[PDB]
RNA sequence: UGGCGGUAGCGU
């Protein structure tokens, strides 16, 4: 369901780091079980994670602080299960 | 056979070993797939021989190019033959003219 | 059960192996590659269409690219199995991102043989055709009437 | 399996791309059945499709074709363009003649038409003409008769009546293509797709099962005692 | 010498005759060249190379 | 008698030239329906003709395709081939065995078949081989079926579940029974109309097909695949 | 369960 990428392309702004963080978030859904912010048509978790960047759903700022916050969430989960 | 030619296919097959050629003349005694028994003349009869020909035709051998060389006959009971007349058809060859 | 199976039913071709094929092939690229890779348009990633044979079918437009001819051509096929390298097919490898020649700039995409010809034939006119002087509401009537 | 059985269409996928714009997909289909029922079928909807469509038109003042009137910038080649575009349904009668008449301000659209129940236009926003001059009168006899397919003015061929080309056959752009298809193993099947775009007349679902229609019962000779 | 054979085979001397489509049916707009060639099948097959 | 009823086409002569050419006249048609209808009929008959072709062959002394007989004067694969062309017409069953048995010099011709009543051999001087030798016999099982197109032996045997004995020879089956179709459309008189068509369909078989029954199969496989269009959904 | 050498051919 994909054949160009330009204007992903142009929302990156390189044409490198565009492939580090489909990768990074193709990764995420298919290794981590996250679930896709766009309805998925039948299609691969490359496509997926390519048609999700087209209107900002994700990059890397937004990626980098969402991590972040997950991984404040399970230390915080891990303290609260310690004491 | 071609259709449009050059008249060079008559030589390149009687040339080229591939066809079975008559020795001798005279007439087909015994026409087979695999053989052909031919009796010669008595123009060509040689003292002390009763006068018969044996051809035995190579059907189905490999080839250096793992291809297949037969040769299928191309006469018939009775029928008079001379000599350098073709008696069986090798690989990619019709009545003695080359057929690529 | 066990992946030996899985290789049982693979090489028997059962009936349901052809719609997994279909499956994991839906959106990953593979790589063609002629063998004089003379510049960077020498490989080129596509998305794979199963079809019957043993010939890869290459798009036409693309034939420039590869400077190959079919004559008798071979043409070799890389499977990347990695999400990275997908990615990579997709968005820097794949033939639709290759529009320009790196060397100078040029458009490596032009109609070479056929579709010349046809657009020629097409786009011509005589001075007494059949259906000349008419007034037509737009190309759909053109298209019908020559029909 | 059996001779007389074949691969019968199905998955018949319909999409709506406008009111008056379809694309019909057949997937299963025999090896070359689909350019056969293609074709046939394309013919058919552009060639013997009947239909109601304006055959001429009386215009006041002008006896020619190629003439110039002062009331309406668009010239009469125009006109007679805007007038071939026009749809109307005909209930109960072959032709009919229609009237339209007006002045002052020029946004000309078929709703001016006068009414006479039979004659149905369903676009009655389309335009005819354009006027200018404010005290511009324009009146027009148009004549729409029910015929089949499309014939040109020329093959038609008594100042006032100035002949346009009817397109009786309610159909644009009827376009099939035939491409591959797999079931099971057999990937030598064909997969029909059909895109058409009515005029307005009719739904373009209902072209195909008209024209189809007409197919059959053209061979109903034969085919009945099989 | 070739169009008083093919005259005398009763065919068009141009060697070109009017083609119809398989599919559409309707006649090509032009004539084709449409005749009998040597054809050879080369010793490079697709089993022996995929 | 009005544009919106249409004259139906019906058919008004066969004319036989020969056992295999054959003509069938159709009308009257209505301004364009005769290219349409013959289009669509060749395309029809030239790839859905039900007919019966032989499919498995078993000589008495050979054993494969690429070996040879004492006495016959041709290869077992040009046996084989000439027996690819033979023409048969069976009735009341899609599966036949037929027999052939031959002995002394001379050809061998469809003639020999033993006589099976429901079969009937359309071409009897049709040869298939030529013993050149006394005290030679030849005996040969033909296998026929009835289907439709081209089933190379590879499709066959992808089965693999009969596992056929050493000798059973496969033989590529080509079911249709229609080798040439020329539809040619003319004008045609009905009283005063002076605009309707006849079509005149030239067709060319083996001789075990009926045209009037061909394309009476061709207009009933057209009016069933065109069903699903009257319908639509 | 590999290498070397020679020969011929294919696509550039
Ligand atoms: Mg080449």
């Amino acid at each position: 369901a994909r054949v160009t990428v330009q204007d992903a392309v142009e929302k990156i702004g390189n044409r490198f780091d565009l492939v580090l963080v489909a990768a990074r978030r193709a990764r995420q859904m298919q290794v981590g079980g996250k679930d896709p912010l766009v309805p998925e048509e039948n299609d691969k978790t490359t496509v997926i994670a390519l048609r999700e960047i087209e209107e900002g759903l994700i990059n890397n700022q937004i990626l980098d602080v969402r991590e972040r916050q997950e991984q404040q969430e399970q230390e915080a989960a891990e303290l609260q299960a310690v004491t | 056979k071609p259709l449009v030619g050059t008249g060079m296919e008559r030589a390149v097959a009687v040339d080229s070993g591939v066809t079975a050629v008559a020795k001798r003349g005279g007439v087909v005694q015994y026409v087979d797939a695999s053989r052909i028994v031919i009796k010669v003349n008595e123009d060509e009869m040689y003292p002390g021989e009763a006068g018969i020909d044996i051809y035995n035709l190579t059907k189905y051998t490999r080839s250096n190019q793992n291809t297949c060389i037969n040769q299928m006959p191309c006469v018939s009971l009775g029928e008079p033959v001379e000599r350098g007349d073709v008696l069986a058809d090798g690989p990619s060859t019709d009545l003695g003219e080359l057929a690529l | 059960t066990t992946i030996k199976a899985a290789k049982k039913m693979v090489e028997r071709e059962e009936a349901v192996v052809w719609d997994i094929l279909d499956e994991v092939i839906r959106e990953h690229p593979v790589l063609l590659n002629r063998a004089p890779t003379l510049h960077r348009l020498g490989i080129q990633a596509f998305e794979p269409v199963l079809i019957e044979g043993k010939a890869i079918q290459l798009h036409p437009l693309v034939c420039a690219a590869y400077n190959a001819d079919f004559d008798g051509d071979q043409m070799a096929v890389h499977v990347p199995l990695t999400l990275e390298a997908q990615l990579e097919a997709r968005a820097l490898m794949m033939s639709t991102n290759n529009i320009l020649s790196p060397a100078n700039g040029e458009p490596i995409i032009v109609p070479s043989q056929d579709v010349v010809l046809g657009l020629y034939y097409m786009t011509r006119d005589c001075v007494n055709a059949k259906g000349e002087g008419m007034v037509l509401t737009g190309p759909k009537e053109a298209e019908r009437l020559y029909r | 399996g059996s001779v007389t059985e074949f691969l019968k269409p199905r998955l018949v996928d319909i999409e709506q791309v406008s009111s008056t714009h379809a694309k019909v997909t057949l997937e299963p289909l025999e090896r070359g059945f689909g350019h056969t029922l293609g074709n046939a079928l394309r013919r058919i909807l552009l060639s013997s499709m009947p239909g109601c469509a304006v055959t001429e038109v009386e215009i006041d003042g002008v006896l020619h074709e190629y003439s110039t009137k002062e009331g309406v910038q668009e010239d009469i080649l125009e006109i007679l363009l805007n007038l071939k575009g026009l749809a109307v349904r005909v209930q109960g009668k072959d032709e009919v003649i229609l009237t339209l008449n007006k002045s002052g301000i020029g946004p000309v659209t078929a709703a001016d038409i006068t009414h006479d129940g039979d004659v149905e236009i369903v676009k009655p926003q389309h335009v005819i003409c354009h006027l200018t001059d404010e005290n511009a009168s324009i009146s027009m006899r148009i004549k729409v008769q029910r015929g089949r397919g499309y014939v040109p003015a020329s093959t038609r061929i008594p100042i006032g009546r100035l002949l346009v080309d009817a397109c009786y056959s309610p159909v644009e752009r009827i376009a099939y293509n035939v491409e591959a298809a797999r079931v099971e193993q057999r990937t030598d099947l064909d997969k029909l797709v059909i895109e058409m775009e009515t005029n307005g007349t009719i739904d373009p679902e209902e072209a195909i099962r008209r024209a189809a229609t007409i197919l059959a019962e053209q061979l109903e000779a034969f085919v009945d005692l099989r | 010498e070739i169009k008083e054979l093919l005259k005398l085979g009763d065919l068009p001397t141009s060697g070109q005759i009017r083609l119809y489509d398989g599919r559409t049916g309707e006649q090509f707009e032009r004539p084709v060249t449409v005749g009998y060639m040597y054809m050879l099948k080369l010793n490079h097959l697709v089993d022996d190379k995929m």
